[PDB]
């Protein structure tokens, strides 16, 4: 059970580069063949590239040839995946992970005078440990409360919700009344606005009973503004 | 490898441990690729010992005393002379002598120097002294195509009496015998002397156990089971456990070696212990 | 060399077995006779697992309802006895040919008409000269909905955003919001705001509206 | 294989149906070699 | 390659160069190789 640890989220302008690191608990990136793979949100997995544990071998998806440089530090104490040129369609978790490879020979003559000629082909086994991935992403939000009433109330039970708007860049996190309601709350995706900007809803279905006596607050949290905004909704 | 150079073919064969040794299942090696080359003896010739006879050219005679007594060297009442020398076959062996030539009279004690420890005695006896040799292996011969075009003969599989060779010897024969030595022994040490025998200081397994030829085999002896006795002031049979070896150093020539092929069925040579090499 | 997995989405009745297709134009088998293919599970919220590695074996720890199966060009997972747990998107991979790549993907899952919830925009957003109103359709089953918003009944288009959650673990059902964006100004100009939905559940589409103001 | 011993090159050459036989484009081998070497 | 002929071994040796000539760190050649065989 090797542990990788990954370099931290970062955000970067269109048009600059990344580079992401990646450390394996007893050295482990020395014995154990390196793989990158990305993951856009909503997407498939995209194979990027490789380093043989050895070191004598590396290899790019076509997408990245050119893009990318995939490098290790001397003992293989750390590994690096480079990518430049970004647009947002680089925006994904990048994840640094393991594999095991049967390197077999493919061709092979004898000769009668002397060595042979060889030619090894690695060719991938598994993928074993995926770390935990580093975000990269190529304002606070106002919050505005949906209000409960006739029009989203029936056969007792009301809901209600707050509205998120505005924000850049992901992430947002929204709890009710400091985690106590969890019971019926649908905290949306967001969405992405023509504008650049993102906005989502979290709505609550309660009981119609309790609007005249239990309070409820929305707490959105959006830390790359520092925002922290807690909204009462009132019917 | 076989003959379609381009790929190869996994194969097995048996070797003797005393052929082999490990490296550093194991791995092993052959034990001469860290000497020198080997070479594989053809399986058409043969290594039976045939009778020789030496001639001199003209203006050289070969002169020969029919002396029944002889010290190694002296003045011959009895000379003659012939042609040529009479059939000598090429025993190659040590220790124990095969095959040779009969004493007249007594049991021949000859030697460089008797009050010399460093010199040998050489000692031939009167009447040959039967000895039987066997390896109960109904083995076959696995041959396998290493070429381009050359053969090699591989070990194929061992069936059988799966029982170590070893040599039969007539005990009371051999004792009788070696009696008849020590007599001579006395003769040159003593009337109140005692003699013992024991086995070589070990070192080397060629000098160490008993060397000679058999139909192509090579075989190695522990002659502790015959040189174990011991003489005072004034069935039965032995059993001889055998080595087999397929790499050998013939006459001790470091820096070569030979690869004998194996024999298919049953070997059973014959001999006779005609003299012996003593220290 | 590319990988065509089938179906692109496959509903399963919990306890019954699901049947993915993975297929590629190129043979994976080496020539030592090994095929070189595997199929990974990701849950919603986790890194991939692996489930099968060369084609046939399970992958250590896997239940033996997975089962895999295939060589060259055609490969199979096997899902008995469905269950929450094996919801998600199952990726084959090759590994035979440089450079090694991924299928698209089989999304898995395991009828509810949504109930409809309409919110006019917060007067304090309006103070800010912007009105969103908001459509709340909860616990729907199947997935597919479609909101159509109506101002003063005129059809809307290309001024609305909607986003549906993930799949309730204990219901089984989906949530969806749309979001209607005006300028206060055009806002102002109209009385009536609605949200019409279809779906398979209802027999008929259903109109939530207001009147701004009352 | 060529003079320089590490990288090989492919070449081409016209042989008569009676010099070669086929093995087991098609496979085919020097009629001698099943029987000795063969000397230019 | 040593004499194990199975894995090579990498060595290092001097040599003038006045016995080696550049092939088209750089490349170099003994410069009797593109005439005849050396014997030693």
């Amino acid at each position: 059970q090797v542990q990788l640890v990954q370099s931290g989220a970062e955000v970067k302008k269109p048009g600059s580069s990344v580079k992401v690191s990646c450390k394996a608990s007893g050295n482990s990136f020395s014995n154990h063949d390196v793989h990158w793979v990305r993951q856009a949100t909503g997407q498939g997995l995209e194979w990027m590239g490789w380093m043989s544990h050895e070191g004598d071998k590396t290899g790019l998806a076509q997408k990245f040839q050119g893009r990318v440089t995939i490098t290790r530090d001397s003992g293989a104490s750390t590994v690096y995946m480079e990518l430049r040129g970004l647009t947002a369609d680089d925006t994904a978790i990048y994840y640094c992970l393991t594999g095991s490879k049967h390197r077999l020979r493919d061709y092979f003559l004898y000769n009668e005078y002397g060595p042979n000629y060889e030619e090894w082909g690695d060719y991938l086994a598994t993928l074993d440990v995926w770390g935990h991935g580093t975000a990269v992403t190529v304002k606070g939000p106002s919050v505005f409360p949906l209000a409960p009433s006739s029009k989203s109330t029936s056969g007792g039970t009301a809901a209600l919700g707050c509205l998120v708007k505005d924000y850049f860049p992901e992430p947002v996190t929204v709890s009710w009344n400091s985690g106590a309601l969890t019971s019926g709350v649908h905290t949306f995706p967001a969405v992405l606005q023509s504008s650049g900007l993102y906005s989502l809803s979290s709505v609550v279905t309660v009981p119609s009973s309790s609007l005249g006596t239990q309070t409820y607050i929305c707490n959105v949290n959006h830390k790359p503004s520092n925002t922290k905004v807690d909204k009462k909704v009132e019917p | 490898t076989t003959e379609l150079r381009d790929k190869k073919q996994k194969v097995y064969s048996l070797f003797y441990r005393l052929d082999v040794v490990q490296i550093n299942n194991k791995e092993y090696r052959l034990i001469n690729c860290n000497t020198s080359a080997c070479t594989q003896a053809c399986p058409k010739v043969s290594f039976e010992p045939i009778p020789i006879h030496y001639c001199a050219p003209a203006g050289f005679a070969i002169l020969k005393c029919k002396d029944k007594k002889f010290n190694g060297t002296g003045p011959c009442p009895s000379v003659s002379t012939v042609q040529c020398t009479h059939g000598i076959k090429p025993v190659v062996s040590t220790q124990l002598l095969l095959n040779g030539s009969l004493a007249e009279e007594e049991v021949m004690i000859r030697s460089e120097n008797i009050t010399n420890n460093a010199k040998n005695i050489l000692v031939q006896f009167n009447t040959p002294v039967q000895i039987n040799c066997t390896r109960p292996n109904n083995n076959t011969r696995k041959s396998i195509r290493i070429g381009p075009g050359q053969a090699f003969y591989a070990t194929g599989d061992i069936i059988g009496d799966i029982r170590q060779a070893h040599c039969n010897v007539s005990k009371a024969t051999w004792n009788e015998t070696l009696g008849k030595v020590v007599k001579q022994l006395r003769k040159h040490f003593g009337n109140n002397t005692i003699i013992r025998f024991a086995n070589s200081s070990g070192g080397d397994l060629e000098v160490t156990t008993h060397s000679f030829n058999c139909g192509g085999e090579f075989f190695y002896c522990n002659t502790s089971g015959l040189f174990n006795s011991t003489w005072i002031s004034n069935n039965d049979s032995i059993t001889l456990p055998c080595r087999i070896k397929q790499i050998i150093n013939m006459w001790q020539r470091i820096g070569q070696c030979m690869y004998a092929p194996p024999i298919q069925g049953v070997i059973r040579c014959v001999s006779n212990i005609t003299g012996l090499i003593l220290t | 060399v590319v990988i065509t997995q089938s179906p692109l989405f496959l509903p399963v009745t919990p306890g019954e077995a699901a049947s993915l297709s993975c297929k590629c134009s190129h043979s994976l088998q080496h020539s030592t006779g090994a095929n070189y293919l595997a199929w990974y599970l990701q849950r919603p919220g986790q890194t991939p697992r692996l489930l099968i590695h060369l084609a046939t074996h399970r992958a250590s720890g896997v239940p033996d309802r997975f089962s895999g199966s295939g060589s060259g060009t055609d490969f199979t997972l096997k899902i008995s006895r469905v269950e929450s747990d094996d919801v998600g998107t199952y990726y084959c991979m090759q590994g035979l040919h440089s450079p090694w790549t991924f299928g698209q993907g089989t999304k898995v899952e395991i009828v509810a008409a949504p109930s409809v919830f309409i919110f006019p925009p917060s007067d304090e957003q309006l103070k800010s000269g912007t009105a969103s109103v908001v459509c709340l359709l909860n616990n729907f089953y199947p997935r597919e909905a479609k909101v159509q918003w109506k101002v003063d009944n005129a059809l809307q288009s290309g001024n609305s955003q909607e986003s549906v959650t993930e799949q309730d673990s204990k219901d089984s059902t989906y949530s969806l919001s749309s979001t209607l964006t005006l300028s206060k100004a055009d806002y102002e100009k109209h009385k009536v705001y609605a949200c019409e939905v279809t779906h398979q559940g209802l027999s008929s589409p259903v109109t939530k509206s207001f009147n701004r103001g009352e």
